[PDB]
């Protein structure tokens, strides 16, 4: 016979962060086995064709990361200019728009989130004198071009996916969610915060009744996920993992040319320097062998990381399309509570989304009947419960308290009171009272 | 088209070998009359560059592309390079 | 004898029960809304009432046939028991795995 | 031997990337449809 | 012209069967391979990682 | 398709390459050599 009913609500922010892309690379066979050798590379040509298919699948995983990172990002042909002015209604829309003072063509959180999580060799831009043919302590990026393995570039630069996030944050401020179904519609932020409290089952009047409140907890929100960010480091874990990962797998690919396997030097120059050739072919056989199996399980291994990413990718361009252009009823989908807005981010190798949700509060206790007898017949609510205090009767919301007088076009009549249970006598007001 | 990745075009003559490789490659090794311009990824050698943006066709890296131009009345076949055209742009002002 | 070995798992039997018996508790004293907050008192009378209103029925219909709505779900948990007695290729994703 | 172990490793990986997804699915409909109310069609059944 | 509308309702319940997880292992190497060999033992470390 | 149809074709063509072998045909290998020389022959062609 109880009932709670919350009283009051908050705004909350919260963060999520998915991978979308990682890195490209590239292998020369003729390079990594054989290097600079004539026989070893008659040899391995007689050997045969076992290296096509390994740049066949490299291709692929770099054309695969490109897709996803264009199909993630690049959802709407349309850019959007930043408007002048970033305060709607209240709403402080600072720290995720770019700042005009400096063109740098991201915004204050994308500075934070770059620099909080590093690279192992950006640019690309290495020459001699930057390796071993001028100086230096023997980088790991210099031995690696050394034996045939190089890393290419993505086709979208750093700049260009920041420009799709200024798109999609100036679009929500401007029209909502209708340039995602089409054109853009013009609509006051304030009427169009309105309908999204609509939407979770809770009626417009309240926003216009506290607006100055929400906006005060929006702004709130934002800047505390600033210090947040700041005072932790274990948020973005997933990118600085697979780039580990990474790192790891070519610096063990790099550094397994060491073994000699069951030959008698892993250096082939001096194989050839005491040996006759019909006594090194055996030799350099098992050499062989040994790199393309390390070849063969490094592309295997890639092969399969580029299927996980290509999983997460297609999770996170489902989430952008469902959450960034449009409201979504599923639970649990777009954070804690009841979703309202969502606001992407660019992060390295990946995308944050910031989500705000509507969380209610301040519960309060209640009694509540099943329906209400009048005369001989059952009257059931159409919105709401009963709720009463003190010998009377109301009829309010679930997610917001708001009595209100039992009329008849409140609630529908149907039935007797008999078999209803619970039902008590009540009575209902008459609209032809001043008659 | 070749793209020398990861070399600045200043350099070519003294990591291309110019003197060890066969004139063919010497067209390929100097700059004269526009051949050479640096990219954010290379320098790419045998396109021209041109203005404005398109669509993108031949991906090469870094927001570069390549197409290929079939013109008679400038005679003109070779390879263009440009940047990609992130999309049109709309004017759509706030109201309250 | 040959260096291979079978590790347990974090989680004992008894401990993940306990959830589902945290889940299961909780739906029949507030629904769904401990999902998404704090936990709401409600009677499941009139709980059940607008899970039949999100389909398009109307609430009036559930109060009066409520007895057989409860005979019925009643008999189909029981039927349950039966149902997997009865049969032994249901359960074949883990066995196979 | 070395090879037999590598080729249990990759087979080994398969089922755990499979094993994963089936738990992703497993969690997501535990989420939407436990603590929560799901109008898509048949995704917690059949039937409304 | 016509329409077809129900008038009687039926509660049904049926299971549905996910997996979650399966079982965790180890594998040594030195016992799998080379067991109890010191000879053996050195020779898969000159082999390599 | 052409996945599929490519990877076939490939596995097909692999055969010519005797890897450290001295022919990739087999017929000749025991025409010429007894089974215990034979045997070296054989089994790099079995592993590859
Ligand atoms: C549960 O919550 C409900 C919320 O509505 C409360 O119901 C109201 O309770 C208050 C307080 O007792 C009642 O207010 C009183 O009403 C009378 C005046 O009513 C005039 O207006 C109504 C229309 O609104 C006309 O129908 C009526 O004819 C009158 O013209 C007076 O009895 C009282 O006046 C006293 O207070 C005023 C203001 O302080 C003074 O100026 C007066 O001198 C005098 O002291 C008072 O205003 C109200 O009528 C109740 N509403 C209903 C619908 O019944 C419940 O009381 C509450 N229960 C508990 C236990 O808290
Ligand atoms: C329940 O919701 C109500 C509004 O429906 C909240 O009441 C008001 O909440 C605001 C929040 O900013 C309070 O403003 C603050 O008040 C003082 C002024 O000295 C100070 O702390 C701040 O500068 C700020 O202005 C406001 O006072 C408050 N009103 C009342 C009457 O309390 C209420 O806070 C919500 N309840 C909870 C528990 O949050
Ligand atoms: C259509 O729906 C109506 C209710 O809206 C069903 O009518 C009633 O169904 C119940 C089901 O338990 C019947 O109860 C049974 O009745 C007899 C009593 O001797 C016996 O079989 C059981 O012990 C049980 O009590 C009830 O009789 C029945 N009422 C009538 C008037 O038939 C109806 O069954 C539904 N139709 C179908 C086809 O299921
Ligand atoms: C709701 O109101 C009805 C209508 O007045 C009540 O039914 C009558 O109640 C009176 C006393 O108030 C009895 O003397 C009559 O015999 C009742 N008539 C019947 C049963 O047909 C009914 O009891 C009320 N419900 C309550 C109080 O729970
Ligand atoms: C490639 O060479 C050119 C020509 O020397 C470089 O252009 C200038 O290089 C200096 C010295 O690094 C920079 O301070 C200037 O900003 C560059 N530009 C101009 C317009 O003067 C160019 O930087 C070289 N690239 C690399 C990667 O070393
Ligand atoms: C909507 O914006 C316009 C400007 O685009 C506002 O017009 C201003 O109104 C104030 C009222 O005090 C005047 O002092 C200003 O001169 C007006 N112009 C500007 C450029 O500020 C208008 O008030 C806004 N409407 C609402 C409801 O806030
Ligand atoms: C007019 C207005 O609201 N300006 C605010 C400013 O007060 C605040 O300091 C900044 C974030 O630091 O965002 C903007
Ligand atoms: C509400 O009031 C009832 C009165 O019986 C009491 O038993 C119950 O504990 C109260 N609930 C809360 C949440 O305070
Ligand atoms: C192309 O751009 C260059 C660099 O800004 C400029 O100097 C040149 O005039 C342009 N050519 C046109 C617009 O035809």
């Amino acid at each position: 016979n109880s009932i709670a009913i919350p009283t009051n609500f908050s705004i909350s922010v919260t963060t999520e962060v998915l991978p979308v892309s990682m890195t490209k690379t590239s292998v020369d066979c003729n390079m990594y086995i054989c290097g600079d050798s004539t026989e070893c590379s008659s040899l391995l040509l007689q050997y045969g064709s076992f290296c096509q298919q390994l740049n066949r699948a490299l291709a692929g995983v770099s054309v695969e990361q490109d897709k996803n990172t264009q199909d993630v990002f690049a959802q709407v042909k349309s850019i959007y200019k930043v408007p002048a002015i970033k305060d709607f209604g209240g709403f402080n829309f600072s720290h995720i728009l770019p700042d005009p003072a400096k063109p740098s063509k991201r915004s204050f959180i994308e500075d934070l989130l770059y620099n909080k999580v590093t690279l192992a060799d950006p640019g690309f831009m290495k020459q001699y004198g930057d390796c071993l043919g001028g100086v230096n302590a023997r980088d790991l990026i210099c031995a690696q071009k050394f034996n045939g393995l190089t890393v290419l570039p993505p086709l979208l630069t750093d700049d260009m996916i920041a420009a799709y996030t200024s798109a999609l944050v100036s679009g929500t401020a401007l029209s909502g969610y209708t340039f995602g179904a089409g054109a853009a519609l013009q609509i006051p932020f304030a009427m169009q915060m309105a309908y999204r409290f609509n939407g979770i089952g809770v009626t417009q009047n309240v926003l216009y009744e506290n607006q100055k409140q929400i906006a005060n907890q929006f702004n709130k929100a934002i800047s505390q996920i600033q210090e947040s960010l700041t005072t932790t480091a274990t948020a973005l874990g997933k990118l600085q993992d697979v780039i580990n990962q990474n790192a790891i797998a070519l610096n063990t690919l790099v550094k397994q040319l060491s073994s000699n396997f069951g030959a008698i030097s892993s250096v082939l120059n001096d194989i050839l320097s005491r040996l006759d050739p019909p006594e090194a072919e055996v030799q350099i056989d098992r050499l062989i062998t040994g790199r393309l199996q390390s070849l063969q399980t490094y592309v295997t291994q890639q092969l399969i990381r580029a299927a996980e990413i290509r999983a997460s990718a297609n999770l996170a361009a489902t989430k952008m399309s469902e959450c960034v252009l449009g409201q979504s009823k599923r639970v649990d989908f777009c954070g804690k509570g009841y979703h309202l807005m969502s606001f992407p981010q660019a992060a390295p190798h990946g995308v944050v989304f910031l989500h705000v949700t509507y969380v209610p509060s301040q519960e309060q206790n209640f009694t509540t009947a099943p329906a209400i007898c009048h005369k001989g017949k059952a009257h059931f609510p159409r919105e709401g419960v009963f709720v009463t205090n003190g010998t009377h009767w109301f009829v309010t919301q679930r997610n917001f308290y708001q009595p209100e007088v039992i009329t008849t076009e409140n609630t529908f009549e149907s039935g007797n009171c008999d078999v209803v249970i619970g039902i008590v006598n009540n009575t209902v007001y008459d609209p032809l009272q001043p008659e | 088209a070749v793209l020398y990745q990861d070399v600045n075009c200043t350099d070519v003559p003294t990591m291309l070998h110019i003197d060890q490789v066969s004139s063919d490659w010497r067209v390929y090794a100097a700059n004269t009359g526009g051949n050479m311009f640096q990219t954010q990824a290379g320098c790419l050698v045998g396109a021209t560059y041109d203005n404005t943006s398109y669509e993108c066709d031949i991906p090469v890296g870094a927001g570069v592309c390549a197409k290929f131009q079939i013109n008679t009345g400038a005679s003109q076949s070779s390879i263009l390079a440009y940047t990609m055209s992130l999309g049109e742009d709309s004017n759509v002002a706030y109201s309250n």
